[PDB]
């Protein structure tokens, strides 16, 4: 009698994965949910076994952050059931198994600073799944793109020691190695001394 | 950075880092469950880097099949946290098995006797031990396996 | 009956460590330690650790091989009443050892500070022995260099591999603080306090 959740979808942005569903609207206590998953390994090698999610074992909202769960670049199966005290609904399945390869990749955040002649950059902290390709150039007709890889986003990293001439420009994109994809570059932004 | 693995004619890109990070979370717990301190399965006379490149891909494919066929799915623990990690390791291992299978399909995963010989040896060691002790021990030996793969320049 | 057995391993100097048992006083307990080599057969004695007053034993020579794993046990002794046998966990020095800081040497100019690091040395066997760069054991050893400008509270990191780094175009009569950590990419290790050195640029 308790309806099993409908319209399951996954919302994946910068390698953070949100499992969503229509809430179950029923008179009783507060409706709680249980989400479980299985990676392609489990599907093929032990099809009848599901691993319970790391944060959605009986939680309120009609949503779930499965990020800590989808940790390999394979199709994952996700199911959710709703539960009102005694009554527990049927397991409802995601129509199309989710692969993180499809996460949406946002242009990285960027903060260019100057400690004197010293060009410095600190990128949005998108987490360990991410590396940044920073392109900086001395904005003159002859000069070329330099490229530096920056490993993480917490930190202020030294790009170059500018000379008094020209005005430097910088743009940035992400690289997620686990899925082999880049984001679009950030707006170019310039500076000088 | 990914790890570029040189397996003779077979060259694949692997996310060694992801797997090592996942395994460091459980190494100590797991290795504590393994009483047979006198038996080493991945013995070191069978290291991958010491293998002729032609034969490496074959060896590795079998080793992965070993782990996927009879280790990951059979390790028993009451600890949910642990179980999740193990699913990570296995699915990560699966992406690699998938590339090796491609190498195989393209006829670049040749199984020569240096390869079969060293695998049989490993398989033997693993078969000496009583089942659960066996899986407990091999799971606890991921650090050797991941290093064998990092070793191969 | 000792407990909290662990290795402390920085630069391949591996040291076993436990904490005293439980005896109300028993002020005289001594300790003996044996070391085992994973996958081999016999526990082994360590003579320099047969009956000692300390709660730590240097096993660097016994655990020098990169390819092996080791265990170590220790027990406490009174008369000939010995409390069981206290066993460490599987220990893998090639993956588990802390890589230590390179020593940093700052020299100055009015615009420019030169940093010269000399790579951390591996534990030396014989006092007269050939020194060994940890950068020979870990060919991919990199250093993470942090530069703080005390005048502005501004700071910025960078990774390098070259043993020598010139900081150029600096503010004069400013005091800059440099500290360097060592890192090998690979399995995560226990970090190690970077070395922290200061230098002031010369006046205009
Ligand atoms: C000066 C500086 O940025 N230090 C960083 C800190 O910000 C960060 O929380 C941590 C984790 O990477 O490593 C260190
Ligand atoms: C930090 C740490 O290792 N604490 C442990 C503690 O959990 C345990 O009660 C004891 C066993 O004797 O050893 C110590
Ligand atoms: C590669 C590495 O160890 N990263 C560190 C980072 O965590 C920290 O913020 C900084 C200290 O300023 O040094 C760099």
């Amino acid at each position: 009698i308790l309806p099993a959740p409908q319209q399951l979808s996954v919302l994946s942005t910068n390698m953070k994965h949100l499992l969503m569903w229509s809430p179950v609207i029923a008179p009783g206590e507060t409706v709680y949910y249980s989400v479980e998953y299985q990676g392609e390994y489990e599907s093929l090698y032990t099809s009848h076994i599901w691993i319970p999610s790391s944060w959605c074992s009986l939680t309120e909202g009609p949503e779930c952050d499965v990020t800590d769960d989808i940790t390999a670049t394979v199709p994952y199966n996700l199911r959710v059931r709703a539960t009102l005290g005694s009554q527990t609904s049927a397991w409802s399945i995601l129509k199309h198994p989710f692969n993180r390869q499809s996460t949406i990749l946002t242009r990285p955040g960027m903060e260019i600073t100057k400690d004197g002649f010293h060009l410095v950059i600190e990128l949005e902290d998108l987490g360990p799944q991410f590396e940044f390709l920073v392109a900086y150039w001395r904005r003159e007709p002859g000069a070329e793109e330099h490229v530096k890889m920056v490993r993480s986003g917490g930190i202020p990293v030294h790009l170059e020691t500018m000379e008094p001439g020209a005005a430097y420009c910088v743009k940035a994109q992400t690289f997620v190695k686990a899925i082999g994809r880049y984001s679009a570059f950030s707006q170019t932004e310039c500076v000088e001394v | 950075a990914l790890k570029t693995l040189n397996l003779g004619s077979c060259v694949i890109a692997t996310n060694l880092q992801e797997i090592r990070n996942g395994f460091s979370e459980i190494r100590g717990s797991v290795q504590a469950k393994d009483g047979n301190i006198d038996i080493r399965i991945l013995r070191r006379t069978e290291s991958l880097q010491d293998t002729k490149p032609a034969n490496r891909c074959c060896l590795l494919r079998h080793l992965l099949r070993l782990y996927l066929d009879r280790v990951f799915k059979n390790y028993q623990t009451p600890d949910h946290y642990t179980l999740r990690k193990i699913s990570s390791l296995a699915n990560s291992f699966l992406t690699i098995k998938k590339d090796l299978r491609l190498c195989h399909a393209h006829m670049t995963c040749h199984c020569g006797e240096e390869a079969m010989k060293k695998y049989s040896q490993i398989l033997s060691h693993f078969e000496k031990l009583e089942p659960q002790a066996a899986v407990v021990k091999a799971l606890g030996e991921l650090d050797i396996l991941l290093q064998w793969m990092e070793e191969t320049e | 009956k000792p407990a909290n057995i662990t290795f402390l391993s920085i630069n391949m100097k591996n040291v076993l460590q436990w904490t005293p048992p439980e005896g109300l006083q028993g002020v005289k307990v001594t300790y003996t330690v044996q070391y085992f080599i994973y996958g081999q057969k016999k526990w082994l004695n360590k003579s320099e650790c047969r009956n000692i007053n300390r709660t730590y034993c240097d096993l660097s020579a016994e655990t020098s091989d990169y390819e092996h794993q080791y265990y170590a046990r220790v027990r406490a002794i009174w008369g000939t009443k010995c409390s069981k046998w206290a066993e460490s966990g599987r220990f893998y020095p090639f993956l588990e050892t802390q890589i230590g800081p390179p020593e940093v040497a700052l020299t100055t100019d009015e615009k420019s500070i030169s940093v010269v690091l000399t790579a951390p040395e591996k534990w030396k066997r014989n006092p007269e022995d050939l020194p060994v760069s940890m950068q020979q054991i870990y060919s991919n050893l990199k250093y993470n260099v942090s530069v703080l400008n005390t005048k502005s509270n501004r700071t910025w990191s960078q990774c390098v591999t070259n043993h020598t780094l010139v900081l150029t175009w600096l503010e004069p009569n400013t005091l800059y603080c440099v500290h360097v950590e060592s890192f090998v990419p690979g399995p995560p290790r226990r970090a190690q306090p970077s070395e922290k050195q200061c230098a002031r640029t010369l006046k205009d």
